[PDB]
């Protein structure tokens, strides 16, 4: 992801 | 002596003495445990917030419904001698709930009371006609609609009209579900609770209202003049497009999160239908918004134009939400408390131990 | 050839041959339509209770008052080709109203049956007389209590007195409602449609009418043993206590749910008062209950008791309430349509056509 | 002519015809570049496996998402031309993803669709209805769980109810990850990435899910019958514990690896009190378990316990895992595609050069 | 009375009473035998150093694993019967361990302690957080790299996160091997054991951390500048060039000997990733570096540098690693033995006896 | 134009045109010089071995370093002029060396070739990768092991392993001294540089690999059954026992001439052992073994017995050494340099000339 | 709630 | 170790 | 209806 | 070698 987590 | 009005919201606890015009303690209804093993067994409100990356944070009540009684406890005792630093047999104290909670849960908190704190005497109040007097109006319709749950309480010349309230469970919290799932599709995540209290600060602070939904969707399609950016505690930055109120847009179409209900604008406008038209014209002069969601900004605005169209041609459709309208129910309780005239309602231990719990349906 | 009786009822939709003694095809008036997306566009009746969890639930009817008719037209639709599986041109139909229904919804029924249906001719009854057939009188009070409207007719050897018919608009779904809250203060919540069909079916099988209220009341605060148990379709249980007959008081007691009217014991009563005194004697010994709100455990006996309290000294009341009064209306339109006195009532498209609408006014 | 499916989980590529019973090429969704120096620059899928010592392999997805696009587009060339051998062009394709993915994914994907392939249509499908489809059901819960992400959606008949729909990223690289740092615990080391593939391959043949964890930790501590042998590539011999089935656990702990998310059992279960309580039923015995995950011998019965636990008693809770549900995502698809009446469904290139990269979302 | 701490590192043997700042006896962790007929079998600490020339040394720990158990005992014995002079059954004593070692290797230590030494009571702590203790801190990132293996341990006020916590293999002994390589290819030749321990001083006085690894690679083939002389113990001089900052390199570039890790610059950030939001400033605020390879000059820049290219802009990247770093983690026993909290923990011999090996990990 | 390959062993000079399946300069590697006064100041290879009993030989390599770049420069010119006769201008040229040589030695002989020789270009290779070309593979171990420097390189499917790479300088060299040493003992006397080579012949001749070297000394205690002679060339007889195998032993077993190092089974062991797991397979059945230390009777067999051993059970162990396993290296340069790839590769003078002798390092 | 909703 | 690296 | 309560 | 061993 672009915020929490990675992705 | 003096009384201390404590507004247990599903939010924020806001509690303070009688007579002041705010609330001295402020802090989310928050408990927290440790997700992790390593001190403190758990930990409330702004001590939770503060290290709320490393717990995992429980809200004890739900709905307006109070749902872990220990954790509940735990909240109360800690305002009383850890916020406010006063022992509760000192005053009498001021309570409220939200209109049709299960009566069970009214009673066990009276009992509580008279156990746990020994409160001198107590008295249960609706949030929502407090949330009137604070207005300084004896007729009008109180939208109270927070964190917890939404509702509408008709008022008339100082009468009540019990058979025409509207409870409404959409609220605070679920718009706050629902802007995460937003978030998801604009590409981000928050699933944790920590993450959860982080959501809610980024709504509070960016979204409004629209005042033509559809139009404003073309405009936030059209360009980025919208768009907003939010520094996340970790210095990340969100941005933010059409989400800013397309969020809060739920308030008025619960369709959204599944819910059958309609929009508050016709929660609002059923519960006038439901009073006989004699009165209708002077509650359609007199709505009074209050609770932490009506301070979305613009919303006053769109409820205007929404009650505007329901309503007949010529009913001027007044609508009050003035600012401090967020602590409008703790004002309330600060007036009624310092009203002489009420001080025959205080429900004391001695009645109490008579009757039983049965006497807080009064 | 063979008549077609129909009762569009608000709660049942009940049609049948005439010389039957017994409807053939009973169902809800339901109309539904998807509340997510996904296959029909909408659903009716056995078919809309079949699916009602996901599904919005309206009636086309409201107090024996047609508010929707893209849904009415439908339901007749559905009604006749799959339920009946008749085509409506091949046969007379009767069709019912209740008492001071206004002139526009009786006439917009009868236009549909003369242009989307092509009825060979129909008729438009009263429902309360036809009731009084069933029961083989010619005198008595007709108390037709269903879902949608509660009315009352008195009627002498035969002849109508349309001066003193009463009309009261609490009915079924009113008790409905009112049960709801009582559940919420229980402790439990029915706020959606599937779920206002749920609590229809607990009140059909558990609430019954008490003797003397007050004192059930206190019997309910006593003890448990009027405590009963219901499993929802999930598999939760229901614990109910005083609510079974708490709800159906209201019928006695309107201003439960805000009315200003009397009970229906006073209605009826009234309704006698405003007959010449000369009939009230035989009108007091042929009360006659039908509709399925007098299915409640005990309402005859009720009844009884507060009527007698009302009326003169002497004056027996006699209640005749047999079994399957749920259906009186139903079969006094069999009873009707066979007898051959009335073929000559039957109003046919070829009047209608020359006259108008207003033809149905006689 | 006949349409092509291609499911790209995050752990295998499953790709073929449409109409055929299995997926004619399955490969892992792996990129590998020279961890040395020395000859292709990358290797793909089975090459990268087969090389896998002396290569750094990348996985281009991650929980759903597409994180290297360049790798991505890398692997559906080489299937395209390498494993179906055939070109694009001259096939609608099926491309499936994960609920909630960011929509900028999906819009990525379809670009490329039309720009690298001139594909002439194509779809984009979740991945649960799929499953169901391949289950021969209308009404379930899809619980999906592969290697990239584990979701749950609740179907009705043929209606999808969204408002439900959970989303875990807990999946098969976590646990084995987790499983990692078990065997270190063990006594053995596996850091690289070559390693990470033998790993997953141990998990796949001796991890099995315990009924009664609890009791199993018990027996594990009183003795060697429950410990296995799995030899090495390079001929060594791995004794296992405790850890054929404290690996899977997590599942149903994930606390185990830090996170707040309750276990799937209680995901699924909460995702069926999201819908309304007419449909509880009918779904508690319609549960459908598919992708990898659910391969863990006993794991249906472990859930069958754990649902039975939460679940109201009487209400029967049916689970259906059939074998081959490891495929019943691409098997959903190949019907799918061969019905006729989903072909109104492709979006084609026309469509999109019109409306631009947002139609997808439809 | 007064514990006795000893760290049982791969490089060093620290051991020291609690309540000291500094350590008593810190010797070399190497058991040597004659390699040449020739006097004792074997020799300890600095007797191996000091006749290393005809001695073949070893290492009885590897990478925080004790690989000879008889070596390993033999040195204990030596530490506390000759470097010490103290019988260690008078002391509570304090043992460390790297995070993630196997679970024989803790437990065979533990038998040790109470067969051979019979030590009353006995505690194993993980290294990481012992030098947390040292800081005074309660929160930060303990970045730990000695001779042995470095790892990395985030703590959070007082609680810590396992589910993060990072091992690199890559420590002083392999930066010790790279660097004879590189000697190699300089012109030299370092391949006995006892040439290991002249390259290691080597490194100890000449190595440093470049800022710009690639401008000082420039530089250094640019000009002599950089070139420093080093004395071999028998006279001959050793020219040194780039080599004095591109052994050091290796840690933010591991692929130099073969390894797929990312550098412990991004190890650190990894673990940091791993962390709920929420805490990751006040983790970016406070690395603690310690241990022997955080002494070479200007590493703490360089790791800021790194660290703030990949960390979030305004995160203020604060890097604490203070003059004797390389004991902290001593020091921080001898703080924990002398806490008086602490005195609950110790494991007794007792308990051991009951409840067998298993105990310790706890 | 057609290349010509160079072998500068220590022991060797190897030179001849590529495409030819043999070398066609073959010997020795020696400068002599009049250890007496007397006619050449100098003879080389053939000549100072035909006339050894009065000249002083020099080996200008040691361990595969040049140490005396004038006579390794005679040597070159040599060869080209009267060796092959072939003016080096006219051809590209082969280097090669062992891995790890000083890199100053890589770069003085670059030098000499362009500036002395005027080679229009060149390239260096390692010996290692050239054997691995003439045994027809892609994967396996080269152990390379003659007169200057014993090697092992592992190479999987054209990449290189360079981390794992190990260096042993025990080589042909010392083995011959080492048999000096033994001969002594038993009772003859070789010190002279002639009587060195003396030495060596008879090395070659007579030595063999005991497949189990305690029982073979067994054996040669017990009887004279393995004695052999060996007639000097001035015709005295040598009579020798178990120095037969005795000598050769020491590459198994290096102490014996006082070094650390484990013998080369171990070496080639641990060179599998840093390689990642995934790939140890295929390099157990692929050991090649080259160079003139691998000649002696049942090394090979030896090999494969101590490998086995070390290795676990069922990993095959192959290992490759066919006949004119000594010439592998040439003959791997006679491929490479005909293959039409690798022109690519040539580094001409031109470029020399502008970048600097540091363009070897590539 | 004990019926409807969670509450 | 017992696999994987030597330890 | 079109006037006191909805119908 | 310029140190350790000759070469
Ligand atoms: N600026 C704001 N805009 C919108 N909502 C707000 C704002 N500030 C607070 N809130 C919301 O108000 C709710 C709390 O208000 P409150 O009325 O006190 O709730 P409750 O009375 O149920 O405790 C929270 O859901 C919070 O997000
Ligand atoms: N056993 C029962 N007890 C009480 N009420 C009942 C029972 N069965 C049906 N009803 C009620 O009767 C109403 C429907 O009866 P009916 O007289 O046919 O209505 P309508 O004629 O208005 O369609 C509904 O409101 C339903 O709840
Ligand atoms: N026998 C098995 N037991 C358990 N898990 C398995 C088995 N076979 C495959 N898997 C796991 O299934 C995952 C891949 O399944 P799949 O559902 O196709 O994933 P995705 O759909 O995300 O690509 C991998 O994580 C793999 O380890
Ligand atoms: N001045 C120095 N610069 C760099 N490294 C050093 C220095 N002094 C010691 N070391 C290294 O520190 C390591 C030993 O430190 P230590 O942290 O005690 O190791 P361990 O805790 O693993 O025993 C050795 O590898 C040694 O080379
Ligand atoms: N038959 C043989 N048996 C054993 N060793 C031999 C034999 N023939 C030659 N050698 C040895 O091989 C070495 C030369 O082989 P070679 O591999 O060409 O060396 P280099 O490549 O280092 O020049 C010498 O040490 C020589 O004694
Ligand atoms: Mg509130
Ligand atoms: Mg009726
Ligand atoms: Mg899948
Ligand atoms: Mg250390
Ligand atoms: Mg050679």
């Amino acid at each position: 992801w672009x915020a929490x987590c990675p992705a | 002596t003096t009384a201390l009005v404590c507004d247990n919201g599903s939010g924020l606890v806001k509690a303070g003495f009688a007579g002041d015009d705010a609330p001295r303690a402020v802090f989310p209804s928050i408990v927290g445990r440790p997700r992790h093993q390593g001190q403190k067994d758990s930990y409330v409100g702004d001590e939770a917030q503060s290290k709320r990356g490393i717990l995992t944070l429980k809200y004890p009540i739900e709905h307006g419904i109070i749902t872990n009684w220990d954790d509940m406890e735990k909240i109360w005792h800690h305002t009383f001698y850890n916020e406010l630093r006063v022992a509760p047999e000192e005053h009498p104290t001021l309570l409220t709930e939200a209109p049709l909670n299960p009566k069970a849960n009214r009673e066990k908190m009276t009992q509580i009371m008279f156990e746990t704190f020994n409160v001198p005497a107590m008295y249960v109040a609706i949030q929502a006609v407090l949330s009137l007097y604070a207005s300084g109006r004896t007729t009008g319709i109180v939208l109270d609609s927070g964190d917890g749950v939404t509702h509408n309480v008709p008022i008339y010349e100082g009468y009540a009209l019990p058979h025409a309230i509207m409870r409404l469970d959409l609220a605070g919290r679920d718009l706050t579900d629902y802007l995460m799932k937003i978030l998801t599709e604009r590409g981000y995540s928050f699933v944790t609770t920590a993450e959860r209290e982080i959501v809610r600060d980024i709504k509070e602070k960016l979204c409004y209202v629209a005042l033509d939904f559809e139009n404003e969707m073309a405009t936030a399609a059209s360009s980025s003049s919208l768009e907003k950016s939010y520094e996340l505690p970790d210095g990340q930055v969100i941005t933010i497009g059409n989400e800013r109120f397309r969020c809060p847009e739920t308030l008025f179409q619960p369709s959204f999160i599944g819910m059958e209900s309609a929009g508050i604008h016709e929660t609002t406008y059923n519960s006038i239908m439901k009073c006989d038209i004699d009165i209708r014209k002077d509650l359609y002069a007199n709505n009074v918004m209050s609770g932490g969601t009506t301070m979305y900004p613009g919303i006053a605005d769109r409820m205007q134009k929404e009650i505007t169209a329901l309503a007949p041609s010529t009913m001027k459709i007044k609508i009050i939400a003035p600012p401090e309208r967020k602590y409008s129910v703790w004002i309330g309780g600060s007036i009624l408390a310092s009203l002489s005239t009420f001080q025959q309602m205080w429900i004391t231990k001695q009645e109490y131990d008579e009757a039983g719990p049965s006497i807080v349906h009064r």
